[PDB]
């Protein structure tokens, strides 16, 4: 039929499940836990990074890219198409930017991108995106934590979890961590919860804390969190 | 069985049956033999018809005033090239002031083809083309055919059964350069007569004959112009 | 797991793996080469060679060693064919970003620019992956050297010493040990262990002719390899 | 083993081509007659069922004033070919002030016989019989899905084409005149009809250089009717 | 000109705790009058206005079409429109054309939806924001507007002789000068509530 | 596996998309509809109307012009579509060259748009039909078909979906030439096959007739409520 | 390419859309809605299957998403897939606005949206929409409405509406509440109340999981009356009152 | 696939071999054969043709007469509590096939033997009708089937 | 099990099987080979002969890109015509936009850029014809580079493609070929070539031979049967 170019793969099952997207969540549970926690001032987020060999050095490649100065994020599960959405955010933000001149909310990051997340999924030829998104910030005087899909749908979590037995962290987080507690208390149930499906060995490039301020988003380099997490927790 | 479905396939020999396909289509053309001398050329082809009272369908036409040509399988993409040979034509006699060689001409047909051939989804031209065309060196005498490569020679035979005619022509063809137009019509009919089945004509109307030179402009002759080219023959034997 | 024809095509798979991409893998077996890269303090040193079945090979043609930039060099693996559609785009965004920009050339982040040039051939409808792996060194100001290798499913990667191929599995095994511990590296040190690494792998030890040495070190910024002359003596140096 | 239908199949030609003369089988069949006096055509409609009207289904459209044509299988399909078809021979009018005569339209639906394509759509099965009178008098021409050209003088069409020309190319000598033509179609017509024929079953299409036009005209349909 | 072809003149005033626009009603084409019920200033949101001097289709035409983009923006976000936000969204729209842009005087006056602090400011035809601390006065001439205000306008005026300062402004220079006429709408609003009064002009 | 072709068609004889579409008609909602000299009747039924729900929503008859009037059977998915467009091909119709051109050029336009709605690529063959209504110009009746093929046809009767709505038409030839002469019984021949069609509730019937030039209103159940009691007292007239 | 293409717009052998077919199988699963006549005022609710409280539920309206600030529609499916709709009519609603000056009448607004989801289906190979939401307003003519989409492309708007699974026990028994309309908007709200404790898998007619919001006809503003979960639970005990109330009789 | 058979076209080559039995060579007397299932894509062009050539039937969904004759004739034999009309069993459902008709009378006498013999419960009767009520209701669309 | 098919795609054993049937498609065609002196560089071309077939000095593989580039062609000769005039178009964009001689390093790379290209895609289908390219200059000397279907760019002294007689090219170590002038060289080449490539398999043949170098100013041309004459002069009598 047609052209031939890349009409849409996705079919709808006898029960009208997705199929290759679906699939897409199977990458993020065979991917690397990350997890992130809203409370009282600011969102905390907390990833995980081990090197496969001792050759590698984490101190260039960062798994936290934050997509404006105010807005942080985390990502699980698969890089190659997670690096493309994100330079789209970037040239997307700015028309909100430009236009309604202000420092647009993490809420309108979402309505934007998973729209787009939809269509690209909608559009066939190519593979979704195998990317879950942990989208954070400060807007208005409140922060917000949002946990986007590979399908595209968003929700809103105190403390959430992906990655790896995400549902076993994701009891812990909602037990450990209740109500709201300090940005410093966020970060220790934070790495207590990444410490579980972690290895014996915690150092300084095994895990990487990024916090959003009221402030606005501050990337913490290693050094702190070496020296918060030792000794982790 | 799986591996045969689309055209990208070579096969494990190495060829792609898509051409040889389309080569089955020039070999169900009539037969038709082109041929040229050192002076001039002649081309003979053949008509053919579905039904009695349908006129016998043409082969041999002209385009090029030095040119004539035959054509024998598809007749769709044969008319399309068509449209797209008096292009060509008509290009140099306008910006240049002068015809096309036939030599760089079919060149260009060879290439025009050659996307088709490639592309998935697209199809190759069947075609029958015997192209005979003066340039400053002389008569030309090329071949057609799907995979598009185009042989200059004194004479080809293509269409049903038309190898028996090459059998006439190996020791007769190096032997017709020094004819006359005259002789060279009816040696060249003499070629197409055990092309046909010996029992039957071969009659006038039934038969395509053109002939081309330096300074002859190429005319179509059938019908009742093959008689002067019938007459003061010998019968085939038994 | 798979079902109907996607098996004839490059897609995901009934249990969300891939085919394709994984077929990618053995994609540099038929070239048989191996690249390992070592970097130093103010150095990085590449190692590389050439098989030559026959006497007519040229040495200057038949080359792996590829040059991007006057200051960053650059070399391959597997196939060779892959390879040079992506020498020509290697060079296009290092133009882009000289002519734009004007300065020493996004030395980290130029991986991901390319791996997503990398990315597009693999995320096109129907297209060949391109499996050739790109390797990269760089010059930075008062960073030191650097070395990248990228792989062609679409990510940036690099690190201080990094090897990924066919055999360079069992060369970085040894590059673990070997770095640390706690050493530092000088010029010939990383020269020596380049031999090394790859003598826990195969090191047939040979005329050095055919093997070919890349080196950067910071003193004149401008990337640049010698010819035959004192690659050998560095060989017969680490040799005592 | 369906690869494409336009690829040239192992045999080999392509598929739908060889696909759209089956679909004449659906469809009613007519009967071309050429005569020196002029041209006559007839066909019959096929009426399944008395709630049809018979002026609502020709099969007969004259493509330009003095040249007629007849269809073949479906209906519509020959619609969007007959309709352009007019435009085109009014062009020629304009430009040359004279218009097409029996042969500039074949070469224009000739170009066109075969416009399908997958890539860059979907080939008419509809055989179609070109009547009209040119320069050399009153003339009948036919054509094929297959898109090949070739001069028919009396063709007929429909799944009685097998049956209806064979016995229609012996009568074709040309010591027959238009009048013994006209008798011998409805012989094959009355044989070609389950229905007795009607004022409603069948028409005629008749086109000469001094009478005209006619086209044709009502309740003439009728006198060759009670003829039968 | 262009501006003086419908006329009109946009006077807006801050006051201490709210703040005040105002715009005559007069509408006709150059020296020729039409009706003087015409409408200028536009509801927009809630508590904010718009006040537009120039040609009488721009001002139909950017009013329509900022309600497009104005309710777009609070749909997607239940938050207001906040003036910043509507400010810019007229500047993007009359920079759709650069070389052909829309002539028109747009003043935006209202109130922060935050607090009950007002905000005034005022844009080229060509997109241009700029922003006052005192008061926006756009119209056909200049030197009643700029020349009166300066020794009329206080930094702390409440809303009894704000309305009163500008009435007056308006009264000597009508009943003075020609271009404007035919009635003057005033919209002063507050925290508490929204005023509308109608001054009083000459009919001729 | 699944083995079959699309377009086009098959060897066998028969289309493919053509002739099934032809099942997605006849399995239509089941209507019927007349022509005469003054007032054209028309009828429809099978809504399954559960009596909970609006009845306008699922109104199955549309007006291009007051001369004209829409009458299909299908899905209601693709009939706003063809509404919209329709609709639009009679504006643009209306707009330039006022006096429109009598009943060959709108009935050729959804017909011809049809075939090469199954010409091009990409393009899915519509699985509904439809019968034009209305009156011609000096006083005379017009009525056509659309058929999945794109030929246009005229009928002297209208009977499609279930063999119970064949029965209207079959009413309709027992009337001869001279029936009806009076309005009365040509209203009645609906609300006799009103029992025949379908369920027989009374309620899914509905009929709209146009006498002359005059535009047609949709019937109110007080006319319609008349003449269904006439048509029980026309049928035991016969008795 | 014909190989790989699974003829998704192309029909089913046995007449069907098979397409459509197994894309109303997850409308049947998954969003739960309801509607129902009411005068002088329109009612809407639905059930979250997100209504696991480890939540925000930050997003104030999240299944009952508010297009405009007089008309909202409730929606049953996917979420990111329906954003992309409910922009787009947010648009087309607003488009109206523009060269109108008028609020877009109910009829032509889902006629709009409904060849939106169609275009997908007839032509291009595009995934469907799998989203059916409702529609509520009011205009000038007809006054208030009740529409529904459907996948397919077509309109399914009633009077009345069963979504998507669950509700069963109440579906049947507002056949014997057709009654037509009253308010009291709380009495309208009370026999919502009953759907919505009898029919939840869970019952107890769980307040954080449920979401009413209620258009209340007003000239010319048209409130629309979002309620707080701080009157959802008087209103929820209100008739449990009155549903023991109504177990006093027998 | 069943244990080790094929699968795939193993199955297709034991019903090649129905074939062939019933093809059949060479068979004269009957043994007349009849043929039966839900769904028939199996038979291949060339079974058809020795049979069934000539009669293989389809039997359309019932309508409202066919309906009423289907369940006023299954009770010809035994009704339940008698009293039992027609009109307003057919007018409550619509639709469905005669199928169910019987499972929902099934259970009314059931039901009312809690009873042990008769007696009918207004709340209770259309409450438990409700069961199968919904259970047609919850496909009721398909469509649109048309 | 259909992995063929697409040529986007890969292969169980991790290569392109359209690559693989394309190698063995320039095998089947005739022998063309090619072969580089000091100065110059030779081209050679053999013509098969079966029946007639067709007038001598027809539809030659032989063809003339450039002034200083020529083209020795092998396989399927429609193709080989294509990617002469794309040669043709390519070498008349350097004519133009800078207007002296094309380098044969990059006018390889152009060609390689775009055989590999139509490999990728599944739309379009690989290229089977292998050729060879060669040039002399003043500025530049001679080189000679072998070009494969599968895209890879590089060269030798010599290489052969076509028939796989593979013996023609035996005897040229044999000889003074980087000492000789490429005059006799000419006629050096062809003795081999009538005595391998036996009768058995083909009764008749016709041997094309071209050259470009010192002798020509750079100019490419076939040389003349009649002129030096020496061609096959000493090709008859070195046959034992």
């Amino acid at each position: 039929a047609e052209r031939g170019y890349s009409f849409s793969l996705t079919t709808f099952s006898p029960s009208g499940k997705l199929v290759q997207i679906e699939y897409a969540l199977a990458a993020v549970a065979g991917g690397a836990p990350s997890v992130g926690i809203k409370a009282a001032n600011g969102v905390v987020l907390a990833t995980e990074k081990k090197q496969k060999s001792i050759l590698y050095d984490e101190r260039s490649v960062h798994k936290v890219e934050p997509i404006t100065k105010h807005i942080g994020l985390v990502y699980s599960g698969m890089g190659p198409d997670y690096r493309v959405l994100v330079h789209r955010a970037r040239k997307l933000a700015q028309q909100y930017y430009l236009v309604y001149q202000e420092p647009i909310p993490t809420a309108q990051l979402v309505q934007r991108v998973a729209s787009v997340m939809q269509e690209y999924t909608q559009s066939g030829g190519v593979r979704p995106f195998g990317v879950s998104l942990l989208i954070c910030g400060w807007n208005e005087g409140r922060p917000y934590l949002f946990q986007s899909d590979p399908s595209g749908a968003y929700f809103a979590w105190k403390a959430t979890a992906m990655g790896k037995n995400y549902v076993n962290g994701k009891t812990f987080l909602e037990k450990r961590y209740n109500e709201d507690l300090e940005l410093e208390d966020a970060i220790h149930t934070a790495i207590l919860t990444l410490k579980e499906s972690f290895e014996g060995q915690m150092t300084e490039d095994n895990i990487e804390v990024g916090i959003c301020n009221e402030a606005g988003f501050r990337r913490l380099t290693p050094t702190e969190v070496k020296d918060y997490l030792a000794a982790i927790a | 069985n799986q591996y045969d479905n689309d055209v990208t396939v070579w096969s494990p020999q190495g060829r792609i049956h898509q051409i040889e396909y389309a080569m089955e289509a020039v070999k169900q053309g009539s037969a038709t033999v082109g041929l040229k001398s050192k002076t001039h050329a002649v081309l003979v082809a053949l008509k053919r018809a579905q039904s009695e009272l349908a006129a016998h369908q043409k082969k041999i036409l002209h385009v090029d005033n030095h040119i004539g040509i035959s054509i024998a399988g598809l007749t769709a993409d044969a008319r399309l090239l068509c449209n797209f040979m008096r292009q060509e034509c008509l290009d140099s006699r306008f910006v240049f002031d002068r015809p096309l060689p036939v030599s760089r001409l079919v060149s260009l047909i060879g290439s025009k083809t050659q996307i088709p051939t490639q592309r998935y989804g697209r199809r190759p031209y069947g075609v029958g083309l015997l192209i005979a065309g003066y340039d400053d060196m002389g008569p030309h005498i090329f071949q057609t055919c799907p995979s598009a490569n185009y042989f200059d020679c004194r004479a080809m035979s293509i269409g049903a059964r038309s190898q028996s005619a090459r059998t006439y022509l190996e020791r007769h063809m190096s032997e017709f350069m020094e004819c006359n137009l005259n002789e060279l019509v009816k040696h060249g009919l003499r070629a197409l007569r055990e092309t046909l089945p010996a029992e039957q004509d071969l009659t006038t109307k039934n038969v395509s004959i053109g002939i081309v030179g330096k300074d002859l402009e190429f005319t179509i002759y059938d019908d009742d112009d093959v008689s002067p080219f019938l007459e003061g023959l010998e019968e085939r034997p038994q | 797991s798979s079902a109907g024809f996607d098996r004839h095509i490059t897609i995901f798979s009934p249990e969300g793996r891939l085919y394709q991409v994984e077929y990618a893998f053995k994609a540099i077996n038929q070239g048989g080469l191996t690249s390992v890269a070592v970097r130093g303090k103010d150095c990085a040193v590449i190692v590389t060679q050439k098989k030559v079945p026959d006497k007519l090979l040229d040495s200057s043609t038949v080359t792996h060693l590829f040059k991007i930039t006057e200051n960053i060099g650059c070399v391959m693996t597997g196939m060779t064919a892959d390879s040079r559609s992506q020498v020509q785009r290697a060079r296009y965004e290092a133009a882009n970003w000289k002519y734009k920009y004007g300065y020493e050339i996004p030395v980290d982040m130029l991986c991901k620019r390319i791996a997503d040039i990398s990315q597009v051939y693999t995320q096109n409808a129907e297209m060949r992956p391109l499996g050739c792996c790109m390797i990269l060194i760089g010059i930075d100001e008062e960073q030191g050297p650097q070395v990248y290798k990228c792989d062609p499913a679409g990510y940036y990667c690099g690190f201080k010493a990094t090897a990924a191929g066919v055999k360079q599995t069992e060369s970085t095994s040894f590059l673990e040990k070997k770095v640390k511990k706690k050493f530092d590296w000088t010029f010939e040190q990383t020269v020596e262990t380049a031999i090394t690494c790859l003598s826990t792998v195969l090191s047939i030890d040979f005329k050095p002719s055919e093997i070919e040495v890349g080196v950067v070190t910071v003193e004149n910024p401008k990337f640049r390899i010698l010819t035959e002359a004192e690659i050998d003596a560095h060989l017969v140096a680490l040799a005592e | 083993y369906d690869r494409g239908v336009n690829t040239f199949s192992p045999e080999g030609r392509l598929f739908q081509v060889e696909y759209a003369i089956e679909a004449i089988k659906l469809g009613s069949t007519a009967i071309g007659i050429q005569t020196s006096e002029g041209v006559c055509l007839a066909v019959e409609k096929r009426i399944t069922s008395p709630l049809m009207e018979p002026s609502s289904i020709e099969k007969i459209v004259e493509i330009d004033a003095h040249i007629g044509c007849a269809m073949s299988g479906l209906i519509a399909d020959a619609k969007t070919l007959i309709d352009k078809a007019r435009v085109e021979t009014q062009n020629h009018w304009f430009t040359y002030n004279e218009t097409m005569t029996v042969e500039s339209v074949t070469q224009a639906v000739s170009n066109l016989a075969l416009q399908f394509g997958e890539e860059d759509s979907r080939p008419f099965g509809v055989a179609l019989l070109f009547g009209g009178v040119d320069e050399k008098g009153p003339q009948l021409f036919h054509m094929d899905p297959s898109g090949t050209f070739v001069q028919c003088d009396a063709r007929a069409i429909g799944s009685a084409s097998e049956g209806a020309q064979s016995s229609l190319q012996e009568v074709y000598h040309k010591s027959m005149t238009l009048k013994e033509a006209i008798k011998s179609s409805l012989i094959i017509l009355k044989q070609v009809m389950e229905e007795k024929l009607n004022a409603t079953n069948i028409e005629l299409a008749t086109v000469q250089p001094g009478q005209n036009f006619h086209m044709f005209t009502k309740e003439e349909l009728e006198e060759v009717i009670k003829d039968i | 000109s262009i501006m003086s072809y419908n006329g009109g003149a946009v006077m807006a005033m801050k006051g201490k705790n709210c703040v005040a626009i105002a715009a005559d009603r007069r509408f006709g084409i150059q020296a020729q009058m039409v009706t003087t019920d015409f409408q200028k200033i536009f509801p927009m949101g809630d508590r904010l206005y718009i006040g537009l001097a120039g040609l009488a289709t721009d001002v139909q035409t950017v009013a329509q079409r900022l309600k497009f983009r104005l309710n777009l923006y609070e749909l997607k976000e239940g938050r207001q429109i906040k003036p910043y936000t509507l400010m810019s969204m007229v500047a993007n729209l009359l920079y759709e054309k650069r070389f052909g842009p829309y002539y028109t005087e747009p003043v935006i006056a209202g109130l922060d939806p935050k607090t009950f602090k007002p905000f005034i400011c005022s844009l080229d035809l060509i997109g241009c924001p700029m922003v006052t601390d005192d008061f926006v006065v756009s119209g056909t001439c200049a030197e009643q507007m700029y020349g009166m205000c300066e020794s009329l306008w206080e930094p702390n005026m409440d809303p009894d002789h704000l309305f009163e300062t500008i009435s007056q402004a308006m009264l000597n220079a009508v009943d003075r000068d020609a271009v404007s006429g035919m009635g003057v709408i005033v919209h002063i609003i507050e925290k508490d509530k929204i005023t509308t009064r109608t001054l009083k002009a000459r009919m001729d | 596996s699944y083995d079959r072709a699309i377009t086009v068609f098959s060897p066998d004889g028969h289309l493919f998309q053509v002739e099934y579409a032809q099942e997605a008609v006849k399995k239509g909602s089941t209507a019927v509809g007349v022509r005469g000299r003054d007032i054209v009747v028309l009828g429809v039924e099978k809504k399954s109307v559960a009596k909970l729900q609006d009845e306008r929503t699922v109104r199955k008859i549309c007006a291009l012009d007051d001369n004209v009037c829409m009458a299909f059977a299908g899905l209601t998915a693709d009939a706003r579509i063809v509404i919209n467009r329709a609709r639009v091909e009679c504006q643009s119709h209306r707009l330039t060259v006022e006096d429109p051109v009598t009943v060959e050029y709108i009935t050729r336009y959804i017909a011809s748009l049809k075939q090469r709605y199954t010409q091009s690529n990409g393009r899915r063959p519509f699985g509904i039909s439809a019968l034009i209504v209305g009156f011609d110009f000096d006083g005379t009746p017009r009525l056509y078909q659309t058929d999945p093929s794109g030929t246009y046809h005229a009928w002297k009767a209208n009977a499609i979906g279930r063999g119970a709505k064949s029965v209207r038409e079959f009413l309709e030839k027992n009337y001869t030439d001279e029936a009806i002469e009076t309005d009365d019984l040509t209203i009645k021949l609906v609300i006799k096959a009103l029992l025949e069609v379908v369920q027989s509730g009374g309620k899914n019937i509905e009929l709209a007739v146009m006498r002359r030039d005059q535009s047609l209103k949709i019937l109110n159940p007080e006319e319609i409520e008349k003449y269904v009691a006439e048509i029980e007292k026309e049928k035991e007239e016969n008795e | 390419s014909r190989r790989y293409d699974s003829r998704t717009t192309i029909f089913s052998p046995e007449g069907r859309l098979y397409q459509v077919e197994y894309a109303m199988e997850a409308i049947g699963h998954a969003g739960t809605c309801l509607g129902i006549l009411a005068n002088d005022g329109v009612l809407l609710a639905a059930e979250r299957r997100n209504i696991h409280k480890l939540l925000d539920e930050v997003f104030f309206s999240e299944k009952i998403y508010k297009l405009n600030e007089d008309m909202a529609c409730s929606v049953a499916g996917i979420t990111s897939d329906a954003n992309v709709l409910t922009n787009e009519l947010r648009l087309i609603a607003q488009r109206y606005l523009l060269q109108y000056q008028e609020p877009i009448p109910c009829e032509q607004l889902v006629t709009a949206l409904c060849d939106i989801k169609q275009a997908y289906t007839q032509f291009g190979g595009k995934r469907p929409f799998g989203v059916s939401l409702l529609y509520i307003g009011w205009d000038k003519h007809y006054g208030f409405q009740l529409y529904q989409s459907d996948p397919s492309g077509n309109y399914g708007g009633w009077k009345a509406t069963c979504i998507g699974n669950n509700s069963a026990a109440a579906v049947s028994m507002l056949k014997q509440d057709y009654k037509e309309g009253e308010m009291t908007l709380k009495s309208a709200l009370a026999l919502a109340i009953k759907v919505l404790n009898k029919t939840m898998d869970v019952s107890k007619l769980s307040a954080e999981k449920v979401e009413i919001a209620t258009l209340t006809r007003e000239n010319g503003k048209t409130v629309i009356r979002v309620l707080k979960q701080k009157e959802v639970e008087q209103l929820i005990k209100k008739h449990e009152e009155e549903e023991a109330k109504a177990e006093r009789e027998k | 696939y069943d244990s080790n058979s094929g699968g795939e076209r193993e199955i297709q080559r034991t019903m090649l071999e129905l074939l062939n039995q019933l093809d059949g060579f060479d068979s004269r007397g009957d043994v007349k054969v009849i043929m039966a299932t839900n769904r028939i894509e199996t038979l291949d062009p060339a079974l058809i043709r020795p049979g069934r050539i000539d009669r293989k039937i389809e039997f359309p969904l019932p309508d409202e007469k066919t309906k009423k004759r289907i369940f006023q004739i299954h009770t010809s034999r035994m009704t339940l509590a008698d009293d039992v009309t027609l009109d307003d069993l057919i007018m409550a459902k619509d639709d469905l096939s005669g199928a169910d008709i019987k499972a929902i009378c099934t259970e009314a006498g059931l039901m009312a033997l809690r009873e042990r013999r008769m007696k009918v419960t207004n709340e209770d009767f259309k409450k438990s009708k409700e069961n199968v009520l919904y259970k047609k209701q919850e496909g009721t669309p398909e469509g649109l089937y048309l | 099990t259909g992995y063929d098919l697409s040529a986007s795609t890969f292969s169980p054993d991790g290569r392109v099987f359209q690559v693989e049937y394309a190698m063995k498609a320039v095998e089947n065609s005739s022998t063309a080979i090619g072969i580089r002196c000091k100065d110059g560089v030779v081209f050679g071309v053999e013509k098969l002969v079966l029946s007639k077939l067709y007038e001598e000095g027809s539809n030659k593989r032989l063809f003339n890109v450039d002034r200083h580039v020529g083209m020795a062609v092998a396989g399927l000769l429609a193709d080989a015509r294509s990617l002469a005039d794309i040669a043709r178009e390519e070498a008349s964009n350097f004519r133009s936009n800078f207007g002296y001689n094309i380098p044969l390093k990059h006018l390889a790379d152009r060609v390689a850029m775009y055989v590999h290209a139509y490999t990728l895609y599944s739309a379009v289908r690989p290229f089977g014809c292998s050729f060879m390219l060669g040039s002399y200059s003043v500025n530049d000397g001679a080189q000679l580079y072998m070009i494969d279907p599968s895209g890879v760019s590089y060269g030798y002294w010599g290489c052969a493609i076509g028939k796989a007689r593979q013996a023609a090219k035996t005897e040229i170590e044999k000889l003074q070929m980087k000492e000789m002038t490429c005059r006799d060289i000419v006629k050096e080449v062809a003795k081999i070539i009538y005595i391998v490539h036996d009768e058995v398999k083909d009764k008749a043949f016709e041997l094309e031979l071209s050259w470009v170098g010192e002798l020509t100013n750079g100019r490419h041309e076939i040389v003349p049967k009649d002129i030096r004459e020496e061609a096959e002069k000493y090709a008859k009598e070195s046959l034992k």
